[PDB]
């Protein structure tokens, strides 16, 4: 076998205190990222000048027709969310990172309002998966900064 | 200028004039000439930057359409579109996502940037949000122009959050919505919802366990019931109060292993997750469904507290959803691969009183939803994705998709993709004539191929081809060439309707000329999505 319980925190110990910076601090991504950082036990500081700052950047969302029925009308949409972010470590380099999330749903022209509720609920979940994906890039930034 | 030929509309040409009158806003006016029609369509695009945000308007207008006047005898064509998004100061989340057309057929007829022949409706939205770190409130209108319709007019959503109330974190979600229908004889409602929530997040280095409770409380006032209640055996009530506790437990662990046997200093991770959910049964057959569609269960969707996407159906629950993920990271701690597999076990039927869905099997208890994902970032140029959903109530794979991609550059790429949805899944989850009509009933089994490559220093060639494996016929195909300095030439064949007595598809064929790989890969139905 050879499995052991993970003996160190999911966030690197040089980043268990951190600054969070955004052009939209109140919006859905910044709320999901702040929740995922705080859930891991990161002490988050206001915008300690020696603390690293995670700056959230450009976000884009698109829905595209992923699939069609035999009359050329949409079957599935696919939604794709792209999040750019960058970690500034003071007196060191700037480490750019990103997340990319893919979700699908079927359309329905009957119950269009219900599929709009399903779309809003899926975009809400995509900000949580984009936040999870960004936190998993923090261990690689520690490794890259030691190797710098 | 710009020019076109199509099977739908014969020769076309465009004479765009660009108008600049301010540093923050400008307009394009383009008389779109056509040969099958007798008249110029006038297209009017407007762009602005404002303190309230950035936005786009389009107004397209034909004074008279000779083809429509012959094909719809004894009866103008136009599109208006508006899109806006912004956050003024840092608190006012203003948005618009609105389009309106004269008639259902406008997107079968006219190629445009802001709708598709692929669309079943035109969406019509406005919202104002106020948001701050602890609180948000949103007022919105949700209307839909169906082409083959309930609206929310208005809807109010409100959230408040308060962390650290002892060991617990707390929130409340509240909503008020008025539902109106395009028909004079359909039910109306005003719905008020309240959802106070408390959770206890516990965690350490190797795991976590989150315990959460909600009260789900909803009030309906329903009107215009006479046409519905005179036709149906189970009656709607004029006032309904629905009150339900929800209880959830969401436990997780993380294990790791030395991956030296695969490559030098590689790292493997294993992540078992096991969530319990409870919600008691409340009969909702006296509540009309204005907004709750049945949800699609991907692997991350195995962990929801909702079976339906709205508030008019809330299924009972007494279930364990059990998953496992494993990951591989390289020596630099970059993630190279992951695979996730999970399932939902039900100790009691997931009933909602209005149990309207058709299944291949009569059992409702035990392990019966399964899903899995995989991703492999094979190198910095290659990557592979896959997903599967299975449902024992369908006795089949409910849905699946896959893709593999190569990119060297924004101009140099190849993608293969596949999408599948079973006949039994279409029967279970879509309007009950989809189970019978030949264009819908056969599921999905679609193969797609996409490519781009510079054929010489200044010349880029693009193409795509999508095939239905059940029809044994193309869904879409596209070809494009450009010469840079610049000129661009494109071709497309797409499905563009159906012929009802003959039971075969209609294809639009088109050729275009303009005076760029990513712009070309976006240009078809079924447009290119980067899957790395």
């Amino acid at each position: 076998c050879g499995w052991h319980l993970r003996d160190t925190t999911q966030v690197p110990s040089t980043m268990k205190v951190m600054i969070l910076d955004s052009g939209d601090p109140n919006g859905p991504l910044s709320r999901a990222v702040r929740n995922q950082l705080r859930l891991n036990g990161v002490e988050l500081l206001d915008k300690r000048k020696d603390v690293p700052s995670l700056r959230l950047g450009k976000v884009s969302i698109a829905k595209d027709t992923a699939s069609v029925f035999r009359n050329g009308q949409t079957a599935e949409y696919q939604m794709i969310m792209t999040v750019n972010a960058t970690v500034l470590i003071p007196g060191r380099d700037i480490y750019p990172i990103s997340a990319k999330v893919f979700r699908s749903f079927f359309d329905n022209p009957q119950m269009a309002l219900a599929k709009d509720n399903e779309q809003d609920m899926i975009v809400k979940e995509m900000y949580d998966r984009a936040a999870e994906q960004l936190i998993r890039k923090l261990p690689s930034i520690r490794a890259a900064d030691i190797r710098s | 200028p710009n020019a076109k030929y199509t099977t739908t509309n014969y020769f076309e040409f465009y004479l765009p004039y660009y108008w600049n009158i301010a540093p923050n806003m400008d307009a394009t006016i383009t008389p779109h000439y056509m040969h099958r029609r007798g008249n110029i369509m006038w297209e009017n695009e407007f762009r602005y930057l404002s303190q309230a945000g950035a936005g786009l308007m389009e107004l397209d207008y034909l004074p008279s359409d000779k083809v429509y006047e012959d094909e719809h005898p004894n009866d103008r064509r136009w599109l208006f579109y508006w899109n806006h998004s912004g956050v003024m100061d840092q608190v006012w989340r203003f948005n618009v996502d609105y389009t309106k057309v004269s008639d259902p057929s406008y997107f079968n007829d006219f190629d445009n940037k802001y709708g598709s022949s692929t669309d079943g409706y035109a969406t019509q939205k406005f919202s104002v949000g106020y948001a701050v770190q602890n609180f948000n409130a949103t007022v919105s209108t949700k209307q839909f122009q169906v082409f083959s319709s309930y609206s929310a007019e208005p809807q109010l959503d409100v959230n408040y959050y308060q962390n650290d109330v002892g060991p617990f974190d707390t929130r409340i979600y509240g909503q008020a919505v008025h539902f109106v229908n395009t028909r004079d004889d359909m039910p109306e409602a005003t719905r008020v919802h309240l959802e106070p929530t408390i959770n206890l997040p516990l965690s350490n280095n190797w795991g976590s366990i989150n315990t959460e409770a909600k009260l789900l409380a909803t009030h309906y006032q329903q009107t215009n019931l006479d046409w519905y209640n005179s036709r149906n055996t189970t009656k709607l009530d004029e006032s309904v109060n629905r009150v339900m506790p929800q209880f959830k437990v969401d436990g997780k662990m993380v294990f790791e292993r030395d991956m030296e046997m695969l490559a030098p200093g590689y790292t493997q991770t294993l992540e078992p997750r096991a969530q319990y959910l409870y919600v008691p049964y409340r009969d909702q057959s006296d509540i009309y469904n204005y907004d709750s569609s049945l949800l699609q269960s991907d692997y991350s969707g195995l962990f929801r507290d909702r079976t339906y996407g709205g508030l008019d159906r809330i299924a009972s629950a007494n279930q364990v959803t059990t998953g496992v993920t494993s990951r591989i990271y390289d020596d630099a701690a970059v993630e190279r691969f992951n695979i996730s597999v999970g399932q939902i076990y039900y100790f009691t039927e997931s009933r909602t009183g209005d149990d309207n869905i058709t299944w291949e099997n009569d059992d409702k208890t035990g392990s019966l939803v399964w899903a899995g994902d995989t991703y492999w970032r094979i190198s910095e140029r290659w990557g592979l994705r896959g997903g599967i959903q299975y449902d024992t109530r369908l006795d089949n794979v409910a849905t699946s998709n896959s893709s593999i991609e190569y990119r060297r550059d924004e101009d140099r790429l190849v993608q293969l993709n596949y999408r599948y949805a079973s006949p039994e899944y279409i029967q279970a989850t879509l309007p009950k004539y989809y189970s019978t009509a030949e264009q819908y009933k056969n599921g999905i089994s679609q193969v797609g191929a996409v490519a781009s490559w510079p054929i010489a220093d200044r010349w880029s060639i693009v193409g795509a081809y999508y095939y239905d494996t059940n029809a044994n016929k193309q869904a879409d195909s596209m070809l494009g060439v450009q010469y840079s300095s610049a000129i661009r030439v494109g071709y497309e064949r797409k499905l563009n309707g159906w012929d009802n007595d003959k039971q075969h598809a209609v294809y639009d064929n088109a050729i275009g000329f303009n005076i760029g790989t990513q712009e070309m890969l976006r240009s078809n139905i079924l447009p290119y999505q980067n899957t790395l």
